[PDB]
């Protein structure tokens, strides 16, 4: 099970081991779509003197597109640079901005070439990507070390896989103006992370990033907004 | 038998070659950097070569610099560290060549961490055996210090120690906040930590960036160190 | 040649004549100069015929591949960028002055790409040997807002003026109306002895049945 | 470092092909049925969007594709198939024939069985299409062999589904009858979890149409 | 293994792959070469299934140029590619010097090629041993035998292939200098027939002269007393 | 052609005409291009060269802006406001101008374009740079002019300039300069496009006027 | 250690991958070839996968290379198709070079040289397919050539490859004659294909049969074998 | 001027369920010397495709060999007769691939488009494959002007095989009699779905 | 300046060429052997033009043809030889052109006695009679007048003699020495003709 080749069972165990590596980091990140917006909330901790403001999992691939990677940190930053290079190449060749879907397609093709080739290690990296398409609707595309992309209405990376799907289903069913939509989506994301982690969260140890039609640019809400939302939920 | 290659995840989902590089770096010579009230200070204890009495006095200098206002130090193999430092210098030179401006510290940190990470992927290349402190100080931004681990990670600190006895240096330096301490008053405490954690004169390297160096790289003079000792 | 484009209410109308001359001699009297790039993007060409034809085919197939990959409507700016980058790479040796037109999420869009690799968003454009006559009629009669029928009549009048006033332009008139929902193409839009048996001697003859 | 990972066994077998065959056998079911006036290909957490997970895809206006196996391998092979069809169209100025595309993709799939430092593709493909020589259904294995079929099944429990379809299939059938037989076979192997694609340009039937059928 | 060392030294000091190529030569069919004053005789075993296999297609005696011929023993496909290389170099020399390639030069070239293939990376040794025969710049005829090891040597008479030692001994105890064409042909026949069964169809024999490499007809091979 | 950039108190105003080419090929052309929200550029010379280096520099500026972002939380006219209030990550004007100078210098054997970069950033406040034909950069702390029509307004602009011009008088000066250049030069004409760049907001004015005396 | 060292000798002076490829070809379907006074006859066996196949137009054994050369396959199909493509490329390359149709032996030599190159250079596995290449040329006449994964070929009057080729060769030895008509050759091919499968009455549903005559290649339709079966 | 070295011309025409392709028989040398009077300029690709190559004779031969190579590869791969329009587009792409080092050949493609309805298909190109798909006749060569005049004058729509032969032969001979560098006999080649007729006209040799 | 002549038939194919080796304003030789390049298997490639290009191209073609005939163990056909030579001369036309004017000749059991004319531009066609050089202007119509399909060897030699006398009389390069080749009766023969 050393090379990325088939076993007698037929599975490739290197992808399973890379997924185990991603899960071992114990970093949780929840992505949620909305009516005209998308939110990613991440835990903001390592995979006394350390600068805790510098620790982040979210990234800005472009002004519009943003992402959140979880896994090995070097692999995460390398995938971030690959995503930025892919978006830049698309903009240069085509003269217009790539969307989240096509970027996820290309990144998973880049992952697949490592998957098939024995001489390439697999990146222990999962990732969510969000943005707004040309029809003014949100996107939320998730990929894993297997090189498989999928769009989600809501999704989680971390330890609580196929357990946070239940609380996400409950919250999305319960919820089912642009300002009210953005507020409700952010509240749902924060409450989902709080219920998944099952302990009260301080505003200085979580990071919430928002994309919406009102503000097309990917941006992170300040700690005062997160404190306000946490006080509102309680 | 999953640890004989950097390009293979074990069933636990980890790369054992990286952990062995961590073990190699941890039992090596000690290095530390600290951010003071108006400067950064870097110290390096080369105590593993205390048995060698034939060495020329104060010539094995693990401290290096980039663009005269970035300090870069390491713990690990000397040659691999020189490779990393040469790549950092080349990247800074390329940035100035393109843009006519000194490279920001965090972009250099990301680029060199990517360079270190690139060797952990392929199965025909040795990963880097070195953990790199790279740091700078400014009048307005104060000190920014980055530690790049051998695994390609890069984390910002307000003070960092690596090498042998790093726990002792960390718990000793985590007693007084140096953000309200002048850099001249920190050399005494650093020497005291070196005692706690004859040969003190010659097996130590020092560097500093504060007002008195005009915010530029320099080695602390002997006449400044000796009264502090 | 007279190729012409203009932009109407949520649409772009292209038009062209149907002449292809190998010097003083007319080779094809009903040639076709309006080229399909995408369902929502069309073009017309002036300059060297082979470069025009093969650049248009290359652009059409690249646009179709991009449409299959991205799975969204093709963009006019994408075609402009690909065309300009291809045309500059040969440094004006790809002699293709192409009027591009289309409709996308950013509305109607008409561009005039020149053979050295420069483009310009415009409300109307004319190119070819008979470009100045069509430009004169267009600047005379074009207005800020018009309908499909008014623009069709204006394009037909401009191409007819280029036909009558220019010797390198003649034949019928073709136009294409490109809208967001679909395109609509008219090839003939305007359209303004027997010898005895055995007379020719032969030296040999032989028949073999296939 | 270019050495073939796939190697002949002492019993004259390329066991990596057998293991990829086991992998596609473990995957979700796929099938295709060819009628006198059509050809169909069909396949079988509440948060995943159904729009973004379509296994059935289009290579060309009269050529469609579906697979059983790994998704990423299918995506790269679909990109390659689209590029080859586009290059044929750019060269000869007409839509590519089904057999030529199948031969090209079969050669590309066989190349990775032999190239050093790579492993075979872990999927089996089904091309459907129409051209001047009629309707076409073609199965491509991990081995790189292309098989011409009247009707076939690929993924999990494909022997039982093949037996069912063999007793059910007739040459002279309609698109309605073919779609009904395909839905019957899929529900036997097993509306929300059914995808159908029919080939007149190639088409994807929406969930409303599949529910009607 | 695009660039890897297949041939390497063993703990004793030998190259194992060259020895395995020698074993492959030992599996190959038997060939024999005898010299005379101004002509040579090459006789090689034939193995054809009766009534089904085409007799003419198999060809172990090969003409290389105007004035050189070859008779190999070992792997047949290796022999074909080496013979094509040898023919190419013969014509290359005749282009680059405007004289036909002598036998010593081309034998040295074949030996050098085999040495190169035993020494370069990502390449297997040639599993064949050759008996080239031809004429020199001074019009003198000679025979060069070349091993898979890349070592060559000239011989008055020589045998290669399966049971080569027995034929070598028989040639040693029966060779004489400057014998007639009939005597040389008969000696080659009775030498190569010491290991292969007494029949006319199990051998093909040819005589090399300054003019051309003639092949002995099956009728003349028959009636060998 | 006429492209002008003039620095005034807390701002910089760029200005251009619209005419392209004896036969006027185009008469509504945007010569002032938006490299970034805080940085614009006026073009002169061959249009193909200008367009290609300007879009290459847009690509490079997008890459630079992506790499300039730090981790964690911190802290008929048209008007726009900067998304980057504090200039945390917008690239500097000098960096973009110098990489443009390197681009034009490396390929100066055939490139024949001249550029005027104008912008604002927190380090150097408002900034003007002029990249010449061979690829030589000069920082013009007062004003830069280029194009075939600029030769007719050198003495006019030199006489009328002051150190700390108000927005109104700077606007009148640059408008009258471009008008005089259009009046004297056959190669320049059409509507006037002006771009005013400040610490916080950008304005884009379009003016239609002629010369009477 | 991941390299299997495919391209190296054994202690007995053998290439193990080559013999594994040969005994893989022995497990493939049966193929037969022979030469008559009017044309070269080739025939094969079809491994029944299902009745749901499009057998109407399915020749997975015999393939056309050019109007004067055709081949019959025994081995891995995906490995055979790429070599058939190479054969077609070399035939048209020779016609492009010399303005003349290629001889059969030269094409056989070229493809067998590619096989030898794979068995000698690099670190790649060999091609596990054997060909019976039939053809006509004016230099020689009607020719049939058998090939191997080792790159070693030989010319034949009539031979077999695949499973139970010993029985087919025995029947060919018993029955084949130098002077045979086309009908006699087809009947002998039917008899050999029958005896290979231990069936007296051959199944027309799983027999491919084709021939070449001086040039024209005939691929017998599934109905055409039925007239020969009854006779 | 490179076309002036060897001369030559090719003509093609259509009728009712029949087409025709005609050419001269000369290899020129230095624009005046006639070294061969049988240099045929029409080549058969398949049953329903013919090509007429005019220009430089070396480029004619290389282009014919390349087209034969690619057409034979297409047919042996696909195992079917290549469509006329497909061969037309393949020839156009081959000509354009040599855009900056062109073959100095001005070809025509004449064939039957099948569907079975045997429609005429005529098209003409230049040295860089500019499409000139024409419905009634096609012309290339140094004698292009005379041939265009003769064909515009004498062409009659929907002629049988005999009338088509007489019209195309008269057009070719009339065009060639007023040309210095084209003539010395003439081939005419009349295609129908059922048969094909090759004729050598009795022409002027001077 | 280099004259070549060739004449086909049903029972013969004959070639002839001046034996002048020339440089600058002098004749190096009156017995030049640099023109005829007879190949094994009843084939000949008579070249004109530069001596260096003649040697290089003729030896390249001859050694390649011999390489073919030894690799495959058969005689190459004359049509194949002619078209191989034409393709090889065409390959260098745009890169580094050989300024060589080719007359290919030979015998096949397939196609009989064959002759092919070809020039430095690589424009080839079979002919019953051909010539190269400025002498081709003067020895072409003589071949046209006296050629008939059923010539014998002596009649062809007489025609060649008349061509040589024409070259002496009218051509300013008063060429008097010529070397011939005669392919007839399944044998190749050589002759030398003065005046």
């Amino acid at each position: 099970r050393h090379l990325t080749i088939f076993s007698p069972d037929g599975n490739l165990y290197q992808i399973e081991y890379a997924i185990k590596a991603v899960k071992n980091t114990n970093i949780t990140s929840v992505g949620v779509k909305g009516e005209n917006c998308a939110v990613i909330i991440s835990q903001k901790k390592m995979a006394k003197l350390l600068d805790y403001n510098n620790i982040t999992n979210i990234y800005n691939i472009t002004d519009e597109i943003g992402c959140s990677m979880v896994g090995m940190p070097g692999d995460c930053l390398s995938m971030v640079y690959k995503a930025r290079s892919e978006a830049s190449e698309f903009l240069y060749s085509n003269g217009y901005n790539v969307n989240a879907e096509t970027l996820c397609r290309n990144i998973c093709d880049k992952i697949q070439v490592y998957t098939q080739h024995a001489y390439m290690r697999l990146h222990a990296c999962s990732g969510m990507i969000i943005g707004i398409d040309e029809n003014n609707k949100p996107e939320l595309f998730k990929f894993d070390p297997s090189g498989f992309c999928a769009g989600y209405r809501a999704c989680v990376i971390g330890n609580k896989e196929q357990e946070s799907i239940s609380v996400l289903e409950r919250l999305l069913e319960k919820r089912k103006t642009i300002d009210e939509d953005i507020r409700n989506t952010t509240i749902l994301a924060i409450e989902a992370l709080q219920t998944i982690l099952a302990f009260d969260l301080k505003a200085s140890e979580i990071e919430v990033a928002i994309v919406s039609t009102k503000n097309r640019n990917f941006t992170q809400i300040s700690e005062k907004e997160i404190d306000n939302y946490l006080t509102y939920i309680a | 038998g999953y640890d004989l290659s950097v390009s293979t995840f074990s069933p636990d989902g980890r790369l054992y070659q990286v952990e062995y590089i961590y073990k190699s770096i941890n039992n090596n010579n000690t290095a530390l950097c600290l951010e003071c009230k108006d400067g950064i200070i870097c110290c390096c204890i080369n105590s593993n070569m205390d048995k060698n009495k034939m060495i020329k006095k104060n010539s094995y200098n693990r401290i290096y610099h980039v663009n005269n206002n970035i300090i870069i130090t390491y713990s690990g193999f000397d040659g691999d560290a020189r490779n990393i430092i040469d790549r950092a210098r080349s990247e800074a030179n390329t940035y100035y060549y393109n843009f006519h401006t000194n490279i920001p510290l965090h972009i250099l940190v990301n680029r060199i961490s990517l360079y270190i990470h690139a060797y952990t992927l392929y199965w025909h290349m040795r990963p880097f055996a070195a953990s790199i402190i790279i740091s700078s100080f400014n009048e307005k931004d104060k000190g920014d210090i980055y530690c790049i681990e051998p695994n390609g990670a890069c984390y910002k600190y307000s003070g960092i120690v690596i090498g042998k006895n790093k726990e002792m240096f960390k718990t000793e330096i985590e007693k007084k906040d140096y953000k309200d301490i002048n850099v001249r008053d920190a050399i005494e405490d650093i020497y005291k930590f070196i005692l706690t954690s004859n040969n003190l004169q010659n097996l130590v390297n020092f560097s500093w960036i504060c007002k008195e160096s005009s915010y530029e790289f320099q080695n602390i003079h002997e006449e400044i160190l000796t009264p502090a000792l | 040649t007279t190729i012409c484009g203009l932009v109407c209410q949520n649409a772009v109308i292209l038009g062209a004549d149907t002449r292809a001359t190998e010097g003083p001699i007319v080779a094809d009297k009903n040639c076709s100069k309006l080229h399909y790039i995408s369902k929502n993007i069309w073009c017309a060409g002036a300059g060297v015929a082979g470069d025009l034809e093969h650049t248009t085919l290359w652009l059409q197939h690249n646009v179709e591949l991009h449409r299959l990959n991205t799975n969204t409507q093709p963009r006019v700016s994408m075609c402009v960028s690909r065309l300009t980058q291809e045309l500059f790479k040969y440094q004006g040796y790809k002699v293709c002055a192409i009027v591009l037109g289309g409709v996308d999420v950013n509305g109607p869009q008409l561009y005039g790409i020149h053979p050295h690799g420069s483009s310009c968003l415009l409300p109307f454009t004319a190119l070819g040997s008979g470009s100045l006559n069509a430009m004169a009629v267009l600047e005379a009669k074009y207005r800020d807002n018009m309908t499909i029928e008014e623009g069709k009549n204006l394009v037909c009048e401009a191409i007819c003026a280029g036909i009558f006033n220019d010797l390198g332009s003649g034949g019928n008139v073709d136009i294409c109306v490109i809208t967001k929902d679909s395109y609509q193409h008219i090839r003939p839009y305007k359209e303004p002895t027997i010898y005895p048996k055995g007379t020719t001697p032969i030296l040999s003859e032989k028949i073999e049945y296939i | 470092y270019s050495f073939s990972l796939t190697t002949f066994s002492p019993t004259g077998k390329l066991v990596q092909i057998e293991y990829a065959l086991n992998r596609v056998s473990s995957s979700s079911p796929a099938l295709g049925i060819r009628a006198k006036n059509g050809v169909i290909i069909a396949t079988e957490n509440e948060l995943i969007e159904e729009n973004s997970i379509f296994k059935i895809q289009q290579i060309s206006e009269h050529i469609g594709i579906v697979y059983a196996g790994m998704p990423g391998d299918f995506r790269v092979l679909l990109k390659r198939a689209r590029k080859e069809a586009i290059r044929y169209s750019l060269q000869y100025g007409s839509e590519i024939l089904v057999k030529e595309l199948v031969k090209i993709i079969a050669s590309i799939v066989q190349e990775f069985t032999q190239t050093g430092g790579v492993r075979p593709f872990g999927l089996s493909l089904l091309i459907c299409g129409v051209d001047v020589y009629g309707y076409h259904l073609y199965q491509i294995d991990p081995s790189g062999c292309y098989f011409n079929w009247m009707a076939t099944c690929v993924g999990k429990d494909y022997q039982n589904n093949m037996s069912f379809l063999e007793k059910r299939y007739n040459k002279d059938i309609e698109i309605e009858d073919a779609i009904h037989t395909a839905i019957l076979t899929l529900k036997e192997s097993y509306e929300k979890n059914i995808e159908i694609g029919v080939a007149k340009p190639f088409k994807i039937l929406t969930q409303n149409e599949i529910k009607d059928y | 293994s695009y660039d890897r060392a297949i041939t390497v030294f063993s703990p004793d000091g030998h190259l194992l792959q060259v020895e395995h190529a020698l074993e492959a030569v030992k599996k190959g069919g038997c060939a024999v070469a005898i010299k005379s004053s101004n002509f040579a005789v090459l006789a090689v075993e034939k193995k054809n299934i009766p009534k089904l296999q085409n007799p003419k297609t198999t060809e172990k005696l090969i003409k290389l140029d105007e004035h050189n011929c070859l008779a190999f023993a070992g792997l047949n496909a290796d022999a074909r590619v080496l013979v094509n290389k040898t023919r190419l170099e013969c014509q290359r020399y005749y282009l680059n010097m405007d004289e036909p390639a002598p036998v010593d030069y081309i034998a040295k070239y074949v030996a050098k090629v085999q040495q190169k293939f035993t020494h370069r990376g990502g390449v297997r040794p040639f599993g064949i041993a050759t008996l080239i025969a031809g004429f020199k710049n001074n019009k003198e005829i000679c025979i060069y035998q070349t091993e898979p090891s890349g070592i060559y040597a000239a011989w008055k008479a020589q045998a290669i292939g399966k049971n080569a030692k027995i034929v070598q001994e028989f040639l040693e105890k029966n060779y004489q200098e400057n014998m007639e064409q009939k005597d040389c042909i008969f000696l080659a026949l009775k030498a190569i027939f010491e290991v292969v069964e007494l029949s006319s169809k199990n051998v093909e024999v040819a005589l090399l002269t300054e003019k051309d490499l003639t092949f002995i007809e099956e009728q003349e091979i028959n009636s060998m007393v | 052609t006429t492209i002008i950039g003039i620095i005034y108190d807390n701002g910089v105003m760029l200005a251009c005409d619209s005419r392209t080419s004896t036969f006027i090929s185009n008469k509504c052309s945007r010569k002032i291009n938006r490299i970034n929200e805080n940085l614009y550029v006026c073009r002169s010379g061959a249009s193909a060269h200008s367009q290609k280096i300007i879009e290459i520099i847009k690509h490079y500026c997008v890459s630079m802006k992506n790499e300039n972002r730090k981790k964690g939380r911190f802290h008929t006219k048209n008007k726009y406001f900067y998304e980057d209030k504090f200039n945390d990550y917008n690239p500097l004007v000098e960096n973009v101008a110098h990489i443009t100078k390197k681009i034009i210098y490396t390929n100066n054997n055939f490139l024949s374009c001249a550029l005027i970069f104008g912008g604002y950033d927190k380090i150097k406040k408002q900034q003007l740079y002029a990249v010449n034909l061979n690829g030589s950069i000069i920082e013009k702390h007062d004003f830069a002019v280029s194009g075939s029509g600029s030769i007719y307004i050198q003495s006019y602009l030199q006489d009328k300039y002051k150190k700390f011009m108000t927005k109104k008088e700077c606007f009148n000066l640059i408008l009258n300069c471009v008008k005089y250049a259009m009046h004297n030069d056959n190669s320049s004409g059409g509507l006037i496009r002006i771009v005013n760049i400040t610490k916080s907001f950008v304005e884009e004015f379009t003016v239609v006027n002629t010369q009477m005396n | 250690r991941y390299d299997s060292r495919t391209t190296t000798f054994s202690p007995e002076g053998r290439l193990y991958q080559v013999e594994y490829a040969l005994e893989a070809i022995n497990n493939a379907s049966i193929t037969i070839g022979l030469i008559t006074k009017d044309g070269v006859i080739l025939g094969a066996d079809k491994v029944f996968i299902s009745k749901l196949i499009d057998k109407a137009n399915n020749y997975e054994k015999i393939y056309k290379i050019d109007k004067h050369i055709f081949c019959g396959v025994a081995g891995l199909n995906a490995d055979a198709n790429i070599l058939i493509n190479q054969s077609r490329l070399y035939a048209q390359r020779y016609l492009y070079n010399y303005n003349e149709v290629q001889p059969v032996s030269q094409l056989v030599v070229q493809i067998c040289d590619i096989k030898q190159s794979y068995t000698q250079y690099g670190g790649l596995r060999p091609y596990g397919v054997s060909f019976l290449i039939g053809g006509y040329d004016t230099k020689d006449g009607y020719q049939l050539y058998h090939t191997d994964p080792s790159g070693n070929y030989s010319g034949w009057f009539a031979t077999a490859i695949g499973t139970n080729n010993l029985t087919a060769s025995s029947v060919l030895k018993q029955e084949w004659k130098n002077d045979m008509t086309l009908e006699e050759g087809l009947l002998l091919a039917l008899k050999t294909l029958a005896k290979s499968t231990d069936t007296e009455i051959p199944k027309s549903e799983k027999i491919e049969l084709a021939y070449l005559t001086n040039v024209y290649q005939k691929y017998l339709t599934e109905k055409e074998i039925e007239e020969l079966i009854k006779l | 001027s490179i076309y002036n070295y060897n001369g030559g011309c090719v003509l093609g025409m259509s009728g009712s369920n029949c087409v025709a392709i005609a050419c001269d028989l000369r290899l020129g040398a230095n624009t005046f010397t006639t070294v061969s009077t049988k240099f045929s300029k029409i080549f058969k690709m398949n049953n329903n495709v013919y090509v007429g190559l005019s220009g430089l004779a070396t480029d004619i031969q290389t282009l014919y060999e390349i087209l034969r190579y690619r057409v034979n590869l297409y047919e042996v791969r696909q195992d079917a007769e290549m469509d006329v329009e497909c061969f037309a587009n393949m020839l156009s792409s081959i000509l354009y691939s040599n855009r900056f080092s062109p073959y100095f050949v001005n070809p025509i493609v004449v064939g039957f488009k099948l569907k079975v309805n045997y429609e005429p298909y005529l098209t003409a190109y230049d040295l860089i494959g500019a499409k000139c798909e024409t419905r009634d006749f096609v012309v290339n060569g140094v004698t292009s002007e005379q041939l265009f005049g003769m064909c515009e004058s004498l062409y009659v729509k929907d002629q049988d095989e005999n009338g088509l032969f007489e019209t195309i032969s008269q057009c070719l001979l009339s065009a060639l009699d007023r040309d210095c560098i084209s003539g010395w006999g003439a081939e005419v080649l009349v295609l129908t779905p059922e048969k094909i007729i090759k004729k050598k006209l009795k022409a002027r040799m001077d | 300046m280099d004259t070549l002549i060739g004449l086909r038939g049903n029972n013969f194919v004959v070639l002839a060429a001046d034996t002048y080796s020339i440089n600058s304003i002098i004749k190096l030789k009156n017995d030049d052997n640099t023109k005829f390049y007879d190949i094994h298997g009843n084939k000949c490639l008579l070249l004109g033009g530069s001596i260096g290009d003649r040697l290089q191209f003729g030896e390249f073609i001859r050694k390649n043809v011999h390489l073919y005939q030894y690799q495959n163990n058969t005689d190459m056909f004359v049509k194949s030889f002619a078209f191989f030579t034409r393709k090889n001369l065409a390959y260098y036309l745009r890169r580094n052109p050989f300024e060589v004017n080719c007359l290919i000749a030979g015998y096949d059991k397939k196609d009989g006695y064959q002759l092919y004319w070809c020039d430095y531009l690589s424009n080839m066609d079979s002919v019953n009679k051909g010539a190269h050089g400025y002498g081709a202007y003067l020895v072409s119509a003589i071949l046209d007048k006296y050629y008939h399909e059923n010539l014998t060897v002596d009649e062809a030699l007489d025609i060649f003699k008349l061509c040589f006398e024409e070259l002496k009389k009218r051509f300013l390069l008063t060429q008097i020495n010529y070397e011939l080749r005669i392919m007839y009766d399944n044998k190749v023969e050589t002759q030398y003709v003065t005046v």
